[PDB]
RNA sequence: GAUGUUAGGAGGGCAAAUCCGCCGAAUUUAAGCAUAUAAUUAAGCGGAAGAAAAGAAAAUAACUAUGAUUCCUUUAGUAACGGCGAGUGAACAAGGACCAGCUCAAACGGUUAAUCCUUCGUUUGGUGCAAACCUUUCGACGGAAUUGUCGUUGAAUUAUUCCAUGAAUGCCUUUAAUUUGAGCAAAGUGAGCAGGAAUGCUUCCCCAUAGAGGGUGAAAGGCCCAUAGUUCUUUUUAAUUUAUUCAUUGGAAUUUUUCAUGUCGAGUCGUGUUCUUUGAGAUUGGAGCACUAAUACGUGUGAUACAUUUCACAUAAAGCUAAAUAUAUGUAGGAGACCGAUAGCAAACAAGUACCGUGAGGGAAAGAUGAAAUAGUACUCAGGAAUGAGCAAUUAAAUAGUACCUGAAAUCGUUAAGAUGGAACGGAUUAAGAGAGAAAACAAGUAAAGAGGGGAAU
RNA sequence: ACGGACCAAGGAGUCUAGCAAAUGUGCAAGUGUAUAUGAUUCUUUAAACAUUUUACGCAUAAUUAAUGUAAUAUGUCUAUUGUAGAUUUGUGCCCCACUUUGCAUACAAUACCGGUAAGCAA
RNA sequence: AUUUCACUCAUAUUAAAUAAAAUAACUCCAAGUGGGCCAUUUUUGGUAAGCAGAACUGGCGAUGAGGGAUGCUCCUAACGC
RNA sequence: UUACCGAUACCAAGCCAUAAAAAGAAGAAAAAAUUUUUUUUUAGAAUCUUUUUAUGAGUAGAAAAUCGUGGGGUUUGUGUUGAAGCGAAAUACGUGAGUUUUCGUGGAACAUCUCCCUAGUGCAGAUCUUGGUGGAAGUAGCAACUAUUCAAAUGAGAACUUUGAAGACUGAAGUGGAGAAGGGUUUCUUGUCAACUGUGAUUGAACAAGAGUUAGCCGCUCCUAAGGGAUAGCU
RNA sequence: AGCACAGUCUUAACGAUGGAUGUCUUGGUUCCUACAGCGAUGAAGGCCGCAGCAAAAUGCGAUACGCAAUGAAAAUUGCAGUGACUGAAUCAUCAGAAUGCUGAAUGUAAACUACACCAAUUCCCUGGGAAUAGUGGUACUCCUACAGAAA
């Protein structure tokens, strides 16, 4: 090495030609799944693609505020919903037996969702025009003249879509309304100082109710 | 690119020191013309070339797209002035204005007969006859690649 | 050209032209055929055959006419009766001529023929 | 490119610009950092001192999300809303901006800068500085805590 | 148990680019070198698919929490490892692609193995000319299986809808898509010049939803194949002709009253030690040996060993699984700011061929007449013949005659000119000769005659 | 002292990764739209076009081994102080000396932030 | 000691002379170099050396031109046609 | 003591370039004919224009400005009335890489300097690689195996093909018959001489067309050895 | 009809040798796309053959440079001969038929065209005539049923 310059850590010293790999088909690509998936959507005959997916918090602390997209829906939000899963997912409603609603906002967060999903089914026959109340919690079948008068609108698929959220960061309030005496660097202060000893009353607490 | 492999496939025998010969690298064995003759290097006959062209090279450019709207204008704004467009090429002495515009009924018809007797009645015949008779064969290795012709823009 | 299963390019399809086989060489042979023709069978052109009569309008012998007398698929040429060229040794032979140079001006009938004709009908 | 390169402008000077008596051979002074703490040594001194050694604990895993903490001063504080929005409250004294932090994506709240004298805010950050604490509180305002 | 020239079946080998196991270096770097690095690579052994493998938490987090696997952006050259030297180096969260979840182990049917397989014959109807193929179930026999297959994922008890049918009756129409093979597909072979020969140059017409390409005696949108565009045919896949009854027969799924809080993978986990591996560090995983568990109130993680004890998550030691992902292989297509025969694959060709080595292996050189040889040199003379010459001969051309497009330089021949006493060439300056040269290197205009070319004027 | 008998052809600082400097360009306390997504774009098209009202990278804050802490300070929309200093204002639209402003920058002075000392320390 | 106000020390040849003194000062990036040798004067070791080792200055290297017949270093003098 | 000769140094002048400087964003001059024509010019490009002064070595090294090549967009051109290339040349241009023309050959493509993009982009050397060719040089040399001669035939052609005569050799451990490995048609007949047969050659183991190898008794095949492979296992 | 000394060197014109240059390109290279195995029903690979005149390459397998069938559709030609005047000449497709010896090679061997054992086998007409030393089967391991012997 000479002159001022960054002590170099190159992470090159074995046989990387091999590894090297460029993406001359990322469009191509790109293209040919766009094509798949609007062959599926044309072929399955008008029902959405897509399957609806819990509106959910983000793990850890960096992303506490943020909500995304979930891996299915809880029990407990299916039956608020009043579906049962092991026929809920025919709907295209998607369920995982691993997530719990932690929370009666979460749990409120999402029965909405479900009944506002439920609100849209369509169902169809299938013995030729012999339409049927349904199983399972399923909403109800429409008869010819209906399903020629629904099949052919325009499909919906905000509500497929994650949930877009409004949080108002630009709000107010009165001058005369502010608590004044309020010292928030003290308090974060003390709550550090005394985070041990509240463990330990947690502790003995816990001890106690194991009685 | 070229072959991975490319001339340095082949055994490396290079028993040069004695032999009065160049150290060069040479192939073993007999009863061929390719025996004992200069194997692979950047000098030898089919020794390969020095620094082989590999498909990693950086074929594309990262533009920013502020750069590319702003490039898009400042041609859209160079079409609009007389001055830019006759010294690019274009004959348009005859024609009337230069941000030229034209009724949407341009779209309606569809036969390129019309087109070309649309565009000499609003005054472009020198231009169509530029543009037609500038087809030739190109010139130099091109042609054989798939690249013939040669054609002035429009 | 907007048809990209096919290609367009150069060598590609000159070794098509120059190893197709006999069959697609036979379609090859096609030549325009003459006015009257062209009214007659509303066709535009037609491959040759050996008893077929042909005008030729290009090449030292673009004047001259007369009915074919054989063709072959391999030189791409084909012969018509009266333009017989004197060779070296001292025999007469026969000048091809490309279909691409020639027009049709009569054509015959067989047990084969007597079907091509209603096909191209 | 190629045009443009050093290289292209000394093709006919035998030493490629390389030196004669030098030579340009291939790694004359080692590979990489070869030459660390005993020849190279003068260089490391001079451009990175306190390249050798080792200091402090291990931190085994780190998981950043635990400790990640954007941060913003009290001098930008009213650089958020909208220039209406400023407008139309400094002019109305019974009227004050609630400010949420964590919104725009700030969790502490420093106190570097100088707050518009006599226009109270109401900060919402998750940690707070202690004299970006004391400058709200000057200027009226009130800090407010939240998770 | 052994045995079958018993009946019916499988495995072997080839092929590897991607993929799955095992085994496993050194060159190199550290400017030496031993740990380290190269590298969990190269070589070697074995094993599959169109993808493989991974995959349904004994997970992560510590938050307002997430929810199989895989891959992409990022985390991040970060936490960490490392003669803390050279160097090495993840994981969580986040944004996306794709998104399917499931079954074996115990309970019960014991007022009935309720299961599974083999063989032999019959029929329930069908698309194919046919061959064959899709469906069909009355069985009977022989077995396997209680050393455990199937039914059940709780069971009985109430409250609703499905799923099959046998038979008869009526019924195989019509739009879009997707896809293979087929056809149809505009306009000049108009003057004239020079041409061996236009596709060239002027000039007169056009067609274009076709001005992509290729061929044709030179550069063709209008000569040919075709290309645009359309018309049938082919596989399935969305919408779409037709249900009516008769019948009891069985089963399933959704919701009320009780039990029973059940089961939950053992030489396994785990620990000690050794080796290896890892960023994993009082050990990340694996393996060998020794010891060897608990039973859900458990044990397993929560990245520093330990004791006591809380919390969170998951429920190991059994198994299956399509997608997104990779493809220096093969095959078939399409392209390129790539190479243009010492280049590009070694191979544009009779190329892994000729040839070399006992062998493992090593491995070339070599394209071009002409538009047309359906124009490849006829005839004569001289020669034994090769050949040469012509008053002869094809071609536009033979100094294009098959070592044939062009045909450089090295080197050599002829002719001409010049120089020449142990170098030759050369620098600077002329002089003498020999070549070629008029664009400044004199003469614009002027009047006549001779041939033309234009512009304005009716 | 070494290579060169002659001629033709080929023949050697390049490509990628990462960093810095220099210069140009765009935007600017922001900047880059990453993977991906849609579109009657879809020989040419593997490129152009766009991103239903916080992904991330770098910068916007540093310092400490680290619990962590974190830049005048509310007397005020004057925004630290000097000596030089570019520009501006006048008086004696162009020469001169005085005041008027004080860019950049240099040399310092101050405060304030993180750490370490020393004093006190409920 | 610092600061502010006064007065004022040639400033119209310049707080001594001279000066193709701003061709200055500063910053950034980077090449080559890191075997030297010779001459005058001085000098160490050596009998001495065209020997080995040092100081100043100038040259050779890196540079030709006229001269010393001849000569990398001597004298004159450095170089566009 | 004078005079003279004598540098690429010195002095005067011209020109090139470098550096610096002074300055700059539209109107008629002359000549020749004879009031009227003709002749030339009549300018304004900021990395530009005019003018001025000083200066000019250079290895390693660094920069700028230029000159070329393959290919790509843009522009606008040359080609069968001959393009590229090639040989010779030019009252040609530049300072120079080079550029541009002439003649001949060539027989089908070529350039773009308008501006820019791109790179496998510039050779005198590397005991460089491949191919071709020289002086050496009609030279070294065609030297073991004692030795040939006369006449004839064939043939275009005979020291080295055949025949006859002679003189000789191998000479009892043979250039003699059969021998095995190895070779593979070299074997035979006929024909033939482009190359080979290091001289000639009509010869031939060369070239070309045909043909030729007959087993119950000769061998293999059978047996077993040194030993090899495999089965049972065992790693 | 005669004249040049010779040799060496230089220049020019025309040639010889040589195969550069330029222009060509049924080739390569790179990227993208899509499909993906073959084999005891005998694979890949290796031999041996096959045309009228036939060496190699290509193609094919005793039906041997090709048979049948389907679509196009009349030539193969070097001579010969062959064909319609469309299953006929030639292409293309290729599903039927056939596919020599080997080779995992698998009856025992192998520098053998050697040697076994069991059905002697096969064809013809739909109970009679022939060829024959001439056709199939027989590896090892394993799986599922079967058998007769055993402790």
């Amino acid at each position: 090495v000479a002159h001022n310059n960054v002590l170099p850590n190159v992470h090159l010293h074995k046989w990387w030609q091999r590894h090297v790999r460029v993406n001359f088909s990322k469009n191509i690509k790109k293209k040919k799944r766009r094509l798949l998936r609007e062959k599926r959507r044309k072929a399955n005959g008008g029902t959405p693609i897509e399957k609806l997916h819990p509106i959910v918090h983000c793990p850890t602390q960096r992303y506490n505020f943020r909500t995304r997209l979930g891996k299915g829906f809880t029990f407990e939000e299916l039956k608020g919903a009043g579906l049962t899963p092991r026929a809920a997912q025919t709907i295209g409603i998607c369920y995982d037996k691993r997530r719990k609603n932690r929370s009666e906002e979460s749990l409120t967060k999402n029965v909405e969702r479900l009944l506002k999903y439920k609100n849209s089914l369509v169902m169809i026959p299938l013995k030729k025009n012999k339409a049927k109340k349904g199983i399972g919690g399923i909403p109800a079948d429409a008869d010819k003249n209906t399903i020629k008068e629904f099949r052919n609108k325009k499909p919906l698929l905000s509500i497929f879509k994650k949930e877009k959220n409004t949080k108002p960061f630009y709000e107010t309030i009165e001058v005369s309304k502010i608590d004044k005496e309020f010292l928030a660097y003290k308090t974060l202060r003390r709550a550090k100082l005394a985070e041990r000893r509240k463990n330990r009353r947690q502790q003995k607490k816990d001890i106690k109710f194991k009685s | 690119a070229v072959k991975l492999g490319a001339g340095y496939e082949t055994s490396a025998e290079s028993w040069g020191t004695g032999r009065a010969v160049a150290r060069i690298p040479r192939v073993p064995g007999g009863g061929t013309h390719r025996a004992g003759q200069g194997a692979f290097g950047n000098m030898c006959r089919g020794g390969g070339m020095f620094n082989p062209t590999k498909i990693w090279r950086r074929w594309g450019r990262k533009v920013n797209l502020k750069e590319k709207r702003y490039a898009v204008c400042s041609s859209i704004a160079a079409s609009g002035v007389t001055s830019l467009v006759l010294a690019r090429g274009h004959r348009i002495s005859h024609l009337k204005e230069v941000p030229l515009v034209v009724s949407n009924d341009i779209e309606s018809l569809s036969k390129t007969k019309e087109a070309v007797n649309f565009l000499v009645s609003l005054g472009l015949k020198d231009e169509v006859n530029r543009l037609v008779k500038s087809k030739k064969i190109r010139a130099g290795k091109g042609k054989m690649r798939n690249r013939k012709y040669k054609i002035r823009n429009g | 050209k907007f048809n990209k299963q096919k290609s367009s390019s150069r060598r590609k399809m000159r070794k098509a032209h120059f190893t197709a086989p006999a069959g697609l060489r036979r379609k090859i042979m096609s030549s325009k055929l003459s006015k009257e023709l062209r009214l007659k069978y509303k066709t535009r052109s037609l491959p040759v055959r050996k008893d077929d009569e042909v005008l030729i309008c290009r090449g030292h012998n673009h004047g001259r006419e007369g009915k074919v007398v054989k063709i072959n698929r391999k030189r791409y040429k084909i012969y018509v009766e009266r333009v017989t060229r004197e060779k070296v040794n001292g025999e007469s032979t026969f000048i091809g001529i490309h279909p691409s140079n020639v027009v049709l001006t009569k054509l015959k009938v067989d047990k084969n023929r007597k079907k091509i004709l209603d096909r191209k009908a | 490119a190629t045009r443009f390169k050093k290289n292209r402008k000394k093709r006919g000077h035998v030493s490629a610009g390389h030196g004669r008596v030098g030579k340009h051979r291939k790694h004359p002074g080692g590979r990489g950092k070869a030459g660390g703490l005993h020849h190279m040594r003068i260089n490391f001194d001079k451009y990175h001192p306190g390249y050798f050694g080792k200091v402090g604990m291990r931190h085994l895993n780190l998981l950043k999300n635990r400790t990640y903490c954007p941060t913003i001063n009290v001098d930008k504080l009213w650089g958020l809303l909208p220039e209406e929005k400023k407008k139309e409250f400094s002019e109305n004294k019974d009227i004050a901006p609630v400010i949420d932090v964590t919104r725009k994506g700030y969790f502490k709240v420093l106190g570097n800068g100088k707050l518009k004298h006599n226009q109270p805010i109401v900060v919402k950050a998750r940690y707070f500085s202690s004299v970006a604490e004391k400058k709200i509180k000057a200027v009226g305002g009130q800090c407010i805590l939240v998770a």
